[PDB]
Order: structure tokens, then C-alpha cells, then sequence
């Protein structure tokens, strides 16, 4: 015998005598819904609880709120530590902080529930890791940003780069112009290319 | 490959940690009383492994049965009861300090096991993700001291197959089997970075 | 022949581990302060890419992105007449730890274009700042400057470290130590002009 | 063929002697605490290899725990935290007197261990050369006497690879992980033979 | 089971099972400068510190000292002991030392560092083991030495014969014209021709 032999490895999968080996068991059918990878299920984009200024949970901290007779203010800005803060509740934040080590590309979306004769220009600028984020609308417009008009395109992707910390901000850049407080939707999910690895366990 | 439900729920847990006496404890299989278990398991509804037990048998201060009692059988009344003679219930002797290994079929009636179930057969009691129950005892005989032997049973999920992905649990758990809850979303201002 | 020219710039004028630089713009002959070669020297030690850390585009893009990767060709010229002696030892150091004079403060493990004159972390050259003499550095990418026999020293550095790419202001990959072991004897003072040009230059 | 790296750096060494009582000791991962080994580590910058431990307890006047905690796992505060029972701690359970055996893979986050770093991230303090950390217990139960079971622990680097040969170390060390030191050119004259 | 089982030999390198055996480490590239074999980095010339006479570790050890107006004297001398002496802390000696046996062909280098306007003949006088040092500039030259002139050429590679403990002596054989102290840089490697077995451990 080898040494460490009678041990008990509980990473160490053998096969092992079945105690019941006449039982054969109900046949498995095909359930509808399977999920072979958990890839599969981060691709699908979730609330974020943004507006975590509010003291209690409610549906209305999945609100980000917009206000008239704003322009160059800031709407929402967040960091991206995908394990603590506004992260660590969302779907994203839930399965990466299984793991210890998440490289991969995001997929970051926003969604304006305004009414329809409500338009406005924000300002989606996306500062990468290692820069100070930007604390006026001219340093976040001279970046990298998407002009979205909420008053034509109520919906807006932002592909993230690949990341393996970087910030986001917005900024009015025309003030809001009202119908004679409005809210804003952010969704986050999972790139195809998100890899995951060391599964952990918190306690 | 680590993101896969066979290694992901497909872990090797301690699902029950007892203390015997030289006396026996009964215990409905019910992974979801490990609270790390219990929340992986709670993303999905329905999941379908067979199920392994390696069992370890520590001294405190011998042989261990250890005796699967499938659906349907009598549970051990007394430690003499003719329950633990009973062919129909597997049992493995094996010496403290050692450990035993099995394995246990699908004993589910359903082609899943019931993890939520929307309805009543007591709206968490069902019979669906029963697994059945296990027994243990010191085969020993008026031994003239008593010897504790702590028991530590590790489940390991193998043929993992999930289904109907939930949403993560963010608050702890009050009861077994039932959803029933006493913020988890922790406060920053929202334009703060 | 002796017109090596690299972008706007002309100048007049040993491969390191045989692994060219590779990838996975900004590339000119940086010209840094001559240093004199006293009778009394013991020794320069440039870090890079901190030695490129304010000069011009490479200065600036290194500290715009986190994550860079860059080589280097780097030229070491002690002009003399041929009645000088002396040699000068031109070694690399990878990650090279240094021993203090707790552990060493950032301003002197990243002095810039300056560097650390020795004769001035721990400045003792026998021990190669950690304990090791200095005659088993030799196993590094070297060269002799002996103004008997010549008076340039190339050494090609190309990129070495355990990440593709990683951040140049945290971290020297390679450093380039010139260390007198015969000392100038002439019948008293000698000028040193190290001029680098970084190649192979990559950022995020 | 002795002389290959395989070999070299790729025999079993004894990288910690501790002795527990019947409590616990957590220990990071670190190679360069063995002047044996270490001076042949830094013959070398980087170097990259499996891990291979045999652990063997002996007792001095049982069941042995060697749990090897990943990097970001949390290390046990008390003998008796939930932390013992995380399921993502891989534990191997022994008797004292026989040996345990197990390997971990290549868990560094660069392409190899750092074994010099010139910058900073603690102009030592790198977490790319952290392997882990190993913590011990004697799973037993208010054992009536006190029995210190010693525990040697022997590392084996398996597919050993090495790069930048460095200067060899001539001089002890005085930390660990830092290069700081406090003649070892013996004196002959020159010319004698 | 055979005798010996349940042993654990630290020499017997056996197979054994992985406690992650899922997780896929980070992928090993091509970090340049690779050593497979040792073979190949002593034969790298390093200096030898040859001053031991100096009482304390300096740059000025790496330096033979020569010195004008001598003629018939000796310059340095040097015993082949590779484990203990000159050469125990270089290269050499710092990997031969962790072995038992070393059989192989060294490679002897010399370098001159004098100023341009000054030349001397050196006698490198090559002694087998065996026989005795020599101790005058005659017996030196009455046997195997190459006539190098430092005035001409300013660097000498001398192949030392396979060994398997033999002297090395240097000898003025004219004296040093000087220009109207100078030094001299030895270097030790292998030839590739060095084996090296039984690996030791020193403590």
C-alpha cells in the first residue's frame, strides 16, 4: 500500500458499491428549462438596486431617480466591485461571490421609463481602471461615452470591455425638458465570454 | 468547467453532525439544513442527483451500522427493536475511527425531487424529496464505560441535473421546508462613486 | 554602420536571454544625463520602464495606462581617448529586490531617469542589494567596457515578467546597473552617456 | 540526468514542524521559510510546479484534519467555527501514525510564482506567490488527557520549470520574503598556491 | 501485501489524487529565458574573487592585482579544490557544492583591463594533479603554458584538459613597460562536457 492510503479526501470523487443495486429509479423526463452552465443564466440581464440611498429594500430602490431642471448634474455613478456594495445582491454579485477570480466581458444596460413627451441626453461614460472617475460632465464627454437620447431610444446596450476597476457616471448634457420626479431602469448581465474559477464559499 | 451543476452542487458536504452514545438518533435526509447547501440549492427548483455517504466514525472519551431506511420502512424505536434486524435495511459495519462509503439510488417519486412545491399533498410537507431516513448504532453490548463517538456523514451530490433557475436567497431561514422569512441591500449618496 | 536612426531622433554610434522582443509608435533614443566616472565610482542602477517615466510619449503614456509591456535597447557610451583604462559592468536584473539601506520606500525603488548612484535601499555592491555577490551576476545578459578594446555596450532587454501586460508604475520589470570593476586609472574624471530607446513598446 | 530542474527543486522537503495539542496552527504557504530550499529557490526568479504534500502525524505523551485552504477562503478563528465545515476547504482525513497524501494544482494568478518582485502591489508582499494556507485539528471530542500529536509536513514540487537564473545567495536571510541582509570570500597571500 | 507497504519513502515519486481536481489553473506561456538543464548556465563565465588576501568583500576582490617593474615573479596562484577556498562562492563552486562528483572540462579566462600604451607576457603554466606547483618562472615554462601576450591580445581562453588536482601559476616573462597599479579580471566556466551526479545537500 501507497502512503495515504484509507484516507478520506473529500475532493477525491470514486466510484462506490450501491446499496440498493436491483432499485431502478423513476425514469428521468425532460423537464423543460435545464441550465447546464451557470453562463447560461447570467447572460440574462437583472435589476440592479442602484439606489441604495434608501434606508429600507422596496421596489423603489430599483429605481435610479431622474429630476427636471437638471443639466451637468449627475445622475448615478457606481464602482465595480462585483463582491461588496451595489453588486453583491444582483444575480452577478450572487454567483461571482461563490468564486474568487471572474474574468470576463459585461454586458451593461439601462432602460428610461419617462413619459412620452419626455426626452433627455445623458451621458454614458465608461472610465477604465487605474483612471480617477470624472466628476464633471466635460471629462466624462472628452472619454469614451455613447450619446443616447432617452426621448427617441428608450433602451440603450453598452457593451463593457473585457475587464478581468473602472467607473461609470452620467450627466445631463441638455437639461430635461418636463410634459406641460421620472426614474431610470438598470439591468446588468453576463457577457458569453465570462469565465469563472476557484469556487469558493462564503460564510 | 467549474461553473458545470455537477461541480457546482456536486460537492462533498457534511450534511449531519451527531454525537452517539455506548445511543441512537434517527434523521429525515434533508440537505437543505446546511444553510451553505441550502443555498445552492435553492437556485433551482427541481435537481436530480443520486446520492453517496461517506460516513466517519470518531471516538470521544468499536463497530458503526450504519443503516439506510428507504421509503416506507419503520423507523427504530428502541435500541432493540427487530426494525434494526430488518433485511429490507442496508447496513454497513464499519470500525470507529474508519469510515463507510455508499451509494443510494433516485428515491424520488417524481423525475426530480421537490425542492418548492406550489400547493399541498403543509405546504413544504411533501413526500417527494423524501430520501428516507438513517440510523445509527454502536453494536457493543453492556460495555462497562461509556464511549461517545461522534459521527460525520459527507453527502456528495453526483449526477447533478438542475432545472428552473431561482432566485438567490439573500436572508437567512427560520424553518425547514417552509419559505417563511423574519435589508439586504446595504446603503451607500447614489451618485457617490 | 554608426547612423543608427529611430523616428525624429539620429544618434552616433549582447541580446538578452536570445528572446527577441515581441508582441503579444514610440519608439526614440532617449538621451539621459551623462554620468561621470569618477576614480571614486561604485556604480548606476536605471529601472525601467521607471526610468522612462517623465520623458516625453513614453513617459506619459506609461502613466495614462495601467497596463503596459515594452522592450529596450539600451546604449551605455563611456567616451575616452586611447590612453584610458577601465571597465564598466553593463548587468540586467530582473526584479531586482532590493535590500534597505521593513521594507524599502518607493522613491528610491523608483528614482526615475536619475537612478541611484552607489557611491552615495541598501547601496553595497558587493552584495548585489540582497546578500549575493557580485561576481555570480555574470549568469545575466553582460558585457565588458574596456576602452582598451571598445567603448559601446548594447544590451537588448525584452520584455520579462509573469503577466502579459501589468502596471509599469508599480512595477520594474528590469534594471540596468553599471558597476566599475576595474577602476579608471588615467594620467580625472570620465563622462558615461546612456541614451535608451524603448522598442517594442505595447499598452492596454 | 540529476542535474535537470525536475530534480533539483522536485525533492520532497519538510516545510513546517509544528505540534498540536489535543491546538491548531495556520500556516501560509511559503517555501523560502527552508534556507535548504530557499537557497535553492533563489537560483531562480520565477518557478512554476504542482504541489504534492505527505503529511504524517505522530502522537507524543486519532484522526488527523489536513484542510488546505484556497486563496480567499476565510482561515479558522476558533477549533469549533463553521469555517472547519466549509465545503470548499478540501480536508483529508488520517489516523496519527499513518501518512496523508493529496496534490494541489498550480494556484498562482501569474503564469508562475513570484519569487522577487520589483515594484509593489510590501516590496515582498505579492499575492502571486501565495499558494494557500494549511490549518490542522485533531477532530476528537473533550478527550479526558491531552496528546500532542506531532506533524510533519512534506512538500514534493512536481513538474518543476524555472526561469531567470539569479545570482546564488551566499549570505543568510533575516525576513521572510524580503532581501534585506545584516565576509563569506574566506581569506587565503594571493599568490601561495 | 509485500513488506514495505504503508511506508512512505520520500524518494518514491507516485501518482496521487488531486483535492481540486476541477479547477483549471491559469495557463502556463513562454517566459523567455528557460533553464532546463544546469549544464547550461555554468557555461557562463562569472568572475572569480582571486584577491582573498583583501580582509572584507569588495569590488576590488574580483581584481587580480599586477604590478610594473617585476619580472620573474608570480601574478596569482591557484589550487582546483571546487568545493571549499577561492572557488566555493562563485558560480561554479555555489552549484558544485550541492553534488558529491564533478568530472568534467573547465574553461579558464583571463581578461587584461591596462591601459592601451602598456603590454606584458604572462606565463599560464598548467600543472596535473600529481605533480608540484611550480614555484619559479622556469619550471612553468619547461611545461604546458601558452605565451599570451596582454600588449596584443587583451582577453585569453584557455581549455582546461578533462580532470575527473593540478596547479595554475602566473609568471612576468618580461618585465611591464608602463605608460609615461593595474589589474587583471580571471573568469571560471564549464565546458559542456560536465557531469554532475549525487546531489548533497551542505548544511
Amino acid at each position: 500500500t501507497l502512503p495515504g492510503s484509507g484516507q478520506f479526501l473529500t475532493t477525491d470523487d470514486r466510484q462506490s458499491p450501491s446499496a440498493l443495486p436491483n432499485y431502478e429509479p423513476t425514469p428521468r423526463i425532460h423537464i423543460p428549462g435545464k441550465v447546464h452552465n451557470l453562463l447560461e443564466i447570467i447572460q440574462v440581464d437583472t435589476l440592479i438596486p442602484m439606489n441604495n440611498t434608501h434606508t429600507k429594500d422596496e421596489v423603489n430602490s430599483y429605481l435610479i431617480p431622474l429630476n427636471a431642471n437638471r443639466q451637468n448634474e449627475q445622475v448615478f455613478g457606481t464602482n465595480l466591485f462585483i463582491g461588496d456594495g451595489v453588486f453583491k445582491t444582483t444575480l452577478l454579485g450572487e454567483i461571482v461571490q461563490y468564486y474568487t477570480h471572474w474574468s470576463g466581458s459585461l454586458r451593461f444596460s439601462l432602460m428610461y421609463t419617462g413619459p412620452a413627451l419626455s426626452s433627455a441626453k445623458l451621458i454614458l461614460a465608461y472610465t477604465p481602471p487605474g483612471a480617477r472617475g470624472p466628476q464633471d460632465r466635460r471629462e466624462a464627454m472628452l472619454g469614451t461615452h455613447v450619446v443616447w437620447d432617452i426621448g427617441l431610444q428608450s433602451t440603450i446596450v453598452m457593451t463593457i470591455p473585457w475587464t478581468s476597476a473602472g467607473f461609470l457616471s452620467c450627466w445631463y448634457q441638455t437639461s430635461l425638458i418636463l410634459p406641460p420626479q421620472v426614474y431610470l431602469l438598470s439591468f446588468i448581465s453576463a457577457c458569453p465570454d465570462f469565465k469563472l474559477r476557484l469556487m469558493k464559499d462564503t460564510q | 468547467s467549474e461553473t458545470d451543476v455537477e461541480c457546482f452542487l456536486g460537492r462533498a458536504a457534511c450534511v449531519h453532525v451527531t454525537e452517539i452514545q455506548n445511543l441512537f438518533n434517527d434523521w429525515k435526509i434533508n440537505l437543505s439544513s446546511l444553510v451553505q447547501l441550502r443555498k445552492k440549492l435553492e437556485l433551482f427548483t427541481y435537481v436530480r442527483f443520486d446520492s453517496e455517504y461517506t460516513i466517519l466514525a470518531t471516538a470521544s472519551q468499536l463497530v458503526v451500522q450504519a443503516m439506510y431506511v428507504p421509503p416506507g420502512a419503520p423507523n427504530p424505536k428502541e435500541w432493540d427493536d427487530y426494525t434494526w434486524q430488518s433485511a429490507s435495511n442496508p447496513s454497513v459495519f464499519f470500525k470507529v475511527g474508519d469510515t463507510s462509503r455508499f451509494s443510494v439510488p433516485y428515491v424520488g417519486l417524481a423525475s426530480a425531487y421537490n425542492c418548492f412545491y406550489d400547493g399541498y399533498s403543509q405546504y413544504g410537507i411533501t413526500v417527494l424529496n423524501h430520501m428516507g431516513s438513517m440510523a445509527f448504532r454502536i453494536v457493543n453490548e453492556h460495555d462497562e464505560h461509556k464511549t461517545l463517538v461522534k459521527i460525520r456523514v459527507y453527502h456528495r451530490a453526483k449526477h447533478v441535473e438542475a432545472w428552473i433557475p431561482r432566485a438567490p436567497r439573500a436572508l437567512p431561514y427560520t424553518s425547514i421546508g417552509r419559505t417563511n422569512y423574519p435589508p439586504v441591500i446595504k446603503k451607500r449618496d447614489i451618485k457617490s462613486y | 554602420v554608426q547612423q543608427i536612426t529611430l523616428g525624429n531622433s539620429t544618434i552616433t554610434t549582447v541580446v538578452c536571454y536570445a528572446e527577441w522582443p515581441e508582441y503579444l509608435s514610440v519608439c526614440r533614443f532617449y538621451t539621459l544625463d551623462s554620468k561621470t566616472w569618477t576614480t571614486g565610482s561604485k556604480g548606476w542602477c536605471w529601472k525601467l520602464p521607471d526610468a522612462l517615466k517623465d520623458m516625453g510619449v513614453f513617459g506619459q503614456n506609461m502613466f495614462f495606462h495601467s497596463l503596459g509591456r515594452s522592450g529596450y535597447t539600451v546604449h551605455v557610451q563611456c567616451n575616452a581617448t586611447k590612453f584610458h583604462s577601465g571597465c564598466l559592468l553593463v548587468v540586467v536584473i530582473p526584479e531586482h529586490q532590493l535590500a534597505s539601506h521593513v521594507s524599502v520606500k518607493y522613491t528610491f525603488t523608483h528614482p526615475g531617469e536619475r537612478g541611484i548612484d552607489l557611491s552615495s535601499p541598501v547601496k553595497d555592491v558587493i552584495y548585489n542589494m540582497n546578500g549575493t555577490l557580485l561576481g555570480n551576476l555574470l549568469i545575466f545578459p553582460h558585457q565588458f567596457i574596456n576602452l582598451r578594446t571598445n567603448n559601446t555596450a548594447t544590451i537588448v532587454i525584452p520584455y520579462i515578467n509573469s503577466v502579459p501586460i501589468d502596471s509599469m508604475t508599480r512595477h520594474n520589470n528590469v534594471s540596468l546597473m553599471v558597476i566599475p570593476i576595474a577602476p579608471l586609472t588615467v594620467p580625472p574624471s570620465l563622462p558615461i552617456t546612456v541614451t535608451i530607446a524603448p522598442m517594442c513598446t505595447e499598452f492596454s
